[PDB]
């Protein structure tokens, strides 16, 4: 439940022509958080008082 | 009556913080936590009348005046965060939507409040629907529904089942568009009774997040833009001659040697007049943009914070946004003792494309 695992911003590639090394600045853009919203996240964090 | 473009510019002493760099108009009285959602009262109103929702559980709503006086009117409250808040089209309601699965109509005149819909999970989603044979609320949740209501009686008048959970949707009657979790997008064909129009494979890979319905020349919806969790957003056509031309992506909401870092699509709101969109994000930033042209209109100032939500009054002369964290980094990074604020700018001649 909730954000209880560390946040690390995945790594990718994109180009822009560049190519360009990118880091995801979005939890759920993380394996463990995928599968759940910002807002779902809050919620169960605001639940178990972990703010 | 009145002025089109009133609240004027902020000066710095002729002879050093980071909570409002464009030196934008500050709400007064602003939630005392994080901001979810924002709206403005229709045309029916006189006036411009603001419509905030936190995770304080509270709805607020404000006076704004030409001058950018801002002045507090009124304040509900649920038993947990407010996701959504959207009017009547008459301007004499305010419909909410919580965490505490309910959601409630506000009648702004007497101050009352009543619950009129129920979800089994959180309600993400609230809109107006007014149609020339029928008036309902549409509600969509976490529980995987979208649930139709009059109003006046606790049974909904229609239940639609979602492929996943509710994460965003637009109404502009006849056309409702919904975006659910892993990357479920429908839109919804609202003539007679509401009915679902088309499943849309996804033009984006990943995780969505907010949602536009827009308008064609004759005024009749013909597309929508989408926002993702990656700095980018999609702008797709409902029937256009050429789809593979036609709809499009842009990147956006990004900063940058080193990595580019890429932020969340938080927000997404069409100028009432011309067109034109703003989009907010993770990255504390507000954009501009002209889909058209394909152009980037205006970026600001970066914010020392997320922005969460945005939107425009009824003739778009006024833009409001909220500087809140939106969680995008979890728990760690929520700084409770950190101060919300809603900022208005004047913006519609920086909408206006030239």
């Amino acid at each position: 439940t909730g954000t209880t695992i560390k946040f690390n911003p995945p790594t990718g590639t994109d180009t822009m022509s560049t190519n360009i090394s990118t880091k995801h600045q979005c939890i759920t853009a993380m394996k463990e958080y995928e599968s759940k919203s910002l807002e779902e996240l809050r919620l169960e964090d605001y639940q178990a008082n972990r703010k | 009556f009145g002025t089109t473009s009133g609240f004027g510019t902020s000066g710095t002493s002729m002879f050093t913080d980071n909570h409002n760099p464009m030196k934008d108009i500050e709400v007064t009285s602003s939630p005392d936590d994080s901001i979810g959602c924002l709206s403005f009262s229709p045309p029916t109103l006189p006036g411009n009348f603001l419509i905030a929702g936190s995770w304080a559980n509270d709805v607020r709503c404000w006076e704004v005046q030409d001058s950018g006086q801002t002045i507090p009117k009124a304040q509900q409250m649920h038993t947990g965060p407010v996701l959504d808040v959207c009017w009547s089209d008459d301007g004499s309601k305010v419909f909410t939507a919580s965490c505490d699965k309910t959601a409630k109509m506000w009648d702004l005149s007497s101050n009352q409040a009543i619950q009129i819909a129920q979800h089994d999970a959180p309600v993400k989603t609230i809109h107006w629907i007014k149609a020339p044979n029928y008036s309902c609320v549409m509600t969509g949740s976490w529980d995987k529904t979208l649930k139709f209501w009059d109003t006046r009686s606790s049974n909904p008048m229609m239940v639609l089942q979602l492929p996943e959970r509710c994460y965003c949707a637009d109404v502009i009657y006849p056309m409702a568009v919904v975006a659910t979790a892993e990357r479920g997008l429908i839109v919804y064909q609202l003539e007679n009774q509401p009915s679902e129009f088309r499943r849309i494979e996804s033009p984006l890979k990943h995780q969505h997040r907010c949602v536009a319905i827009f308008k064609d020349k004759q005024n009749k919806p013909t597309g929508f833009a989408l926002g993702s969790i990656e700095g980018r957003v999609a702008i797709h056509y409902i029937n256009p001659p050429n789809p593979a031309k036609d709809n499009f992506t842009f990147k956006c909401h990004r900063s940058n040697s080193a990595p580019q870092d890429i932020y969340a699509v938080n927000g997404i709101a069409f100028h009432p007049v011309h067109g034109t969109l703003a989009t907010v994000g993770s990255d504390g930033r507000f954009s501009f943009w002209d889909k058209d042209a394909r152009t980037k209109l205006k970026t600001s100032e970066q914010l020392d914070q997320p922005i969460s939500a945005c939107c425009f009054n009824h003739n778009g002369n006024i833009f409001a946004y909220a500087s809140s964290y939106d969680w995008s980094k979890g728990h760690e990074f929520y700084n409770p003792q950190k101060k919300n604020y809603i900022f208005l700018r004047n913006a519609a001649e920086e909408l206006k494309p030239r």
